[PDB]
């Protein structure tokens, strides 16, 4: 399981550095990949694309946004490439063929001309030469000291970076720090209800369908409850969904904050043709 | 299973042989530890004399002393009461006595102090080799061999007898000390039954009587001074100590502090 | 066992290459085929080219779900192929015979020219002679090094197109995204509760059918509930079965939602000749 | 560890072993804090150095032992001082038996005598720092006592106050969606025991949030922004 | 079995035995640590008269300072008061004592210090070889063979035979002491038995009475101080301290926190 | 047996003995990690004068820092009042002392840290080898040997007599020192109780009372802000 899942270098002029690249920037790749999709914020953001259709919206407020994204997604791919350079395999194979005979010291010159290349590069495979086993022991305190220094230096702007923005966002946010703990907690919460009652809701449609069906429904324990509790008549309509699905920021009406598009189109300040219908217009049906 | 050591702690054969395994494996690490067996040839009978010895006395001793009731015994000392007096001495002299014998039997029995005590006094006569016409050199051999100087010179075999002859010897002092204090013990006891003028049920009750009212009057003695103390601060602070006192506060002055000072 | 699916590389000329394809593409073509069978979504496709017999629905339905039978089929053999890639032993295996005398390296020129097919097939078994071993570590390290990277690379293009896809779906997609997750958390709750009652609906009628026989069917003590608690009278029409399966995009009527084909059959939307009669006409049983 | 025994190279290595971490971890002790940002709304929105060494003080102990059990290795400095052609051959040594050892028993020597310098500082700071402040300030420590107290239980019942009236809000908007809340036993009394009849404008957040000194009137105590609210 | 532990603890036996115990492994780590037996031609029986006092000193002094029963007869002295006060330092001063005893007699039945500290003062006269005419060079061959000075030269038998010698009376110092003690401790108790104006009854009830009355003193000052307080905070804040505070709050101005300045 | 260990945490005598252990187990992993005795020609008494008592101070200055009490008397200081400052100070002054004289007690028996640190300053006038009339190789020499320099010169003689005379003058010292605290502690302590207006049994209650008083009025002052807040959010969103 673990062995498949390893760093191996192809000891090979012009090769070796390939595989650095592809072994490390692929699976720092697809952890970025994987952080994106599971956000919700990407889309409503493509939702915001989606159903406007005209570019309403201007660039600074998509600017935030898209930034916004992409940060809080990329903490997988800075948490492995630091891994991957506190190891230090992947630079050394990298860099191997890079590396420059005449810099090498602490030993007089037994590094021979023919094919420096090609010696270098088979140096972190052990397929070294014993007289030149201190050029791969320079070598190899040389490069690894590299993708260290690199390694640190990262984790230090990572960092410089989370503190620019949480500080920034303070000072720019026309919100409070207080009053913004309140507001996450409601988004972060009222999520929590929103779906927990659409799975109550869906439920109890399933049922009312599949009663029509067969003439009774086998529910469990719990599920007769909901049926008593909750009973529905209809569904939303879609452009009732829609009103309740973008980006929002902090719109006021007199006085009074609206935290989310659901207490948005709750307050009523969010909401003839026929689209995707079943079946044609009724005086068509007719004929 | 603990009222089951409890009773066994009440019966004496129990703590006798407590003490004796104790005594026993003392006596077995002091010997392997601190013994080292001296050749010094001057005085050689004084170091054995002493580990034999000194250690019973002081086992004897202590058997004696951290005993209570020989406080008691004493002070009354400095008719029926007179036996009875004699009684408990005699009572608690086994337990005083059964240390210091099992000491001396176990090393006699051992031989090695006695081995290292009187080597010095051994004869020569027997064995024509140690003439030594000069009368110097014969006790400085003959303290040597004992303790770590076999010399293997054609002479060992004669140490060796003499090993022998003396570890023999000891033997025979530990059984016969042990046959003598048996005996002793023996007529000891019987002593106790013909001198004593209580029957052979009365003295186990009386001793359990003596047990019970001493532990009794000790723990009345703690408590009536409980009461008494309590009672004093009732009498300074108003309230009964451990008890509920949120219904009056004294807060006494610097005087009052002198007026338990008395005691 | 892992052994009797162990992979054992024949080490012959113009041989290895067709069974690192039957070792890895046969264990790929299973789990393809597999993906296909247990997903539902190809029966009701099946299932509506059965029932209309015309070609009524166009291409443009078609194509978008066949890609969502293909795209949940093909993870098992992309996975798969992944992880064979990995271990590197397929690649070495089946790419042994082609490798290039000329382009070897990292050792003299002691590479013989007798037999090159037959000596390079030999490597990936350890049968290689002690005056080659430099150049049969310098194979294993060559052909891993492409296996490895392939390995990644197929990684990278998957996990693009799951992004890539996942992104056009919602940004081509009517809908908004949070009804999609009401959708489809109604159609979990549909299949949900449908399963449940055609068991439940079953043994009802099977217990109707041994009682007549028996004149008393043995139920245990959950069984008896259903009895009391669910009685049936007859069996459900062909029909009525015929138009809850097949194919449902998003139809609308009135303005108000309909998420699947049951819930538009209850709706009363969906609904001479007599078929697989046990039976003739009335008329031809009096004779 | 890696030790880059690498001649005119080996300085910048030590200088990023013991520094860049440390910092870091200074970095993240002052994200865990919410004391820092209390400054960042008042300086926005508008005598103030008392609190902030306070605070930078509060979240710096764990960047100072990681760079304290630094130097009790010792490794790091004795690498910059060798490194400062036998020059190559002195910054070779970890990785002429006597001039070598000569210089190392120099290094060691100099490594451990800056370590318990920092030790002295901090020793300094936390003993002399922490009573003239205290000595100075008018209000006593039962004073401090009861102020760190009134925050710190301010905060907790806020966010007790917080969730509480957020779930009383959230289920009316879902409610206005479907026509009904999936609240389970515990919340099926939270909207009946609240009823809450209105929301609060952003001036009253604002009016609450900021850092506040002792700002008394009419001789009744204030300690928190909050308290001059109501 | 904790209440047996207690009632062990109750009775001194099982705490000088391990205070005795203690004394010894503390020998025996430090004797194991630094010793290092210097050769110091100039000082060296001082090193070892230290190691062998200077720590018995040190475990007096912290055995009697440690006990508050010698504050208390201090602070008195700072007919039936006077005999009192003796019997009860006299009480504790055998748990003072018996450390720095064990500590001395581990010490000189080891041997080592006492090696080490009088080998300076050999004898020499009865040796020929160590003349020394020059009576220079006889003094620092006599300091420096007892620490490492081994050398071979036909001088080790005769360096070995004194080391024995004094090994043997080290042996002998340390059995004396013991026994002196001993005597000392018999005698002392007959003191306690002698000039002690209590009875064979009283002492034990005295004890007790001191014991339980400075334990149930200590127990009401703690709660006097505790209701002096509640009453305190009370008057202070409006509300009892431990109760229910919905009913009054006394919201307390800035120069009242002064009031309770006082202590 | 947790109430046990809290009464055991109740007498100070377990804190100092605590105290005292884990300074000597701290200081013979620190004397073996990075002591090293430097070899410094120069200045090496330096080395050796720091590391004897600045450690030991540390602790004075981490004492008086961890405890809250000085900072009631020095707050009140900046008559019976003033007297009762000396015996809080007096008693904090025991525990707050107790650690360097274990550290420095320790050091100085070990004797390591004083050949280290006095080796420059022995005499050569007892050893005719040691002539060196050019008086520069002598001093080099002299901090050379001590420290790692075995030096099989037939002068390793002389480093043990100065090893065994630095490490006989080393003990004397503790023991002298160990000897005069103690005396500096008997006699403080006679001097509190003599000077103290308060008896054997009522200081004991004045210090009671202060621990039940310090308890007590936090405990009040956690229960009287937290009931204030309580109206607060009643006053603030309506619920108590
Ligand atoms: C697996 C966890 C291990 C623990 C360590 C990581 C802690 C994660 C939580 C705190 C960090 C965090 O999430 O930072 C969040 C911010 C996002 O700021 P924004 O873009 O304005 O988003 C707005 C904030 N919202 C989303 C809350 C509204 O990030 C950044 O500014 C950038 C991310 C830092 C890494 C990538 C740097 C840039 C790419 C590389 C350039 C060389
Ligand atoms: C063991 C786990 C390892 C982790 C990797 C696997 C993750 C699984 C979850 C995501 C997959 C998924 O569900 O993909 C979903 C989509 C299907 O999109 P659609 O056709 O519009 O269907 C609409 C979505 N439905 C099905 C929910 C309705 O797939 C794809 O389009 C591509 C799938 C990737 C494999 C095939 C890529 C093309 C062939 C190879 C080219 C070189």
């Amino acid at each position: 399981l673990f062995s498949v899942v390893a760093f191996h270098c192809p000891c090979s002029p012009a090769r070796n550095y390939l595989y650095g690249l592809a072994a490390i920037g692929v699976p720092a790749l697809v952890l970025f990949i994987i952080g994106i999709i599971l956000n919700n914020h990407t889309w409503n953001l493509v939702a915001e694309c989606q159903h406007r259709r005209t570019k309403n919206c201007s660039a600074a407020p998509t600017f935030l946004l898209l930034s916004s994204i992409l940060g809080r997604a990329a903490v997988a791919p800075v948490t492995w490439s630091v891994i991957s350079l506190l190891r230090g395999e992947a630079y050394v194979c990298a860099l191997s063929e890079f590396v420059d005979p005449s810099s090498l010291t602490a030993r007089e010159e037994h590094f021979p001309s023919a094919h420096a290349t090609e010696i270098l590069a088979r140096f972190p495979c052990k397929e070294n030469p014993d007289n030149l086993s201190d050029f791969r022991e320079e070598v190899s305190r040389r490069l690894r000291y590299e993708s260290q220094l690199f390694g640190w230096l990262l984790i230090g702007v990572v960092a410089i970076l989370v503190f620019l923005t949480k500080c920034l966002k303070h000072y720019c946010s026309p919100l409070s720090y207080r009053q913004e703990a309140y507001w996450a907690q409601y988004r972060a919460n009222e999520d929590q209800l929103f779906q927990r009652t659409a799975e109550v809701h869906s439920r109890v449609l399933a049922a009312n369908n599949v009663r029509r069906f067969f003439g009774f429904v086998a529910l469990n324990k719990d599920d007769e409850e909901l049926i008593a509790n909750f009973p529905v008549e209809g569904t939303q309509p879609r452009p009732q969904w829609n009103a309740i699905t973008g980006v929002y920021l902090y719109r006021e009406n007199q006085g009074l904050p609206l935290y989310s598009r659901l207490h948005k189109w709750a307050q009523g300040l969010a909401g003839d043709n026929v689209e995707m219908a079943l079946l044609p217009s009724a005086l068509e049906v007719l004929f | 299973l603990n009222n089951i050591v409890s009773s066994l702690q009440r019966n004496g054969i129990f703590i006798n042989s407590l003490i004796a395994a104790l005594t026993i494996g003392g006596q077995q690490l002091f010997s392997s530890s601190t013994f080292s067996c001296p050749c010094q040839v001057g005085k050689n009978f004084y170091y054995g004399s002493a580990f034999l010895v000194i250690p019973a006395l002081i086992l004897l001793v202590a058997g004696f002393a951290l005993r209570s009731q020989m406080w008691t015994i004493t002070g009354e000392y400095c008719p029926l009461e007179c036996k009875l007096a004699c009684l408990r001495f005699f009572s608690i002299t086994g337990r005083a006595v059964i240390a210091p014998l099992t000491w001396l039997a176990v090393t006699l029995l051992t031989g090695t102090y006695y081995e290292c005590a009187a080597s010095e006094f051994a004869s020569v006569d027997h064995y024509p080799m140690f003439d030594n016409v000069s009368a110097s050199k014969r006790e400085e051999i003959l303290a040597g061999f004992p303790c770590c100087r076999s010399a293997p010179s054609d002479v060992i075999l004669v140490r060796d007898e003499i090993a022998l002859l003396h570890r023999y010897q000891s033997q025979m002092l530990g059984w016969i000390l042990i046959t003598l204090a048996t005996i002793a013990a023996l007529v000891s006891c019987c002593v106790a039954k013909c001198c004593s003028p209580l029957t052979s049920l009365q003295h186990c009750y009386w001793t359990s009587h003596l047990q019970n009212e001493r532990e009794l009057f000790e723990q009345a003695a703690e408590q009536h001074s409980r009461l008494l103390m309590m009672h004093r601060i009732k009498k300074l602070f108003g309230f009964i100590p451990g008890s509920e006192d949120v219904k009056h506060i004294r807060i006494p002055s610097c005087q009052d502090w002198k007026d338990i000072s008395v005691p």
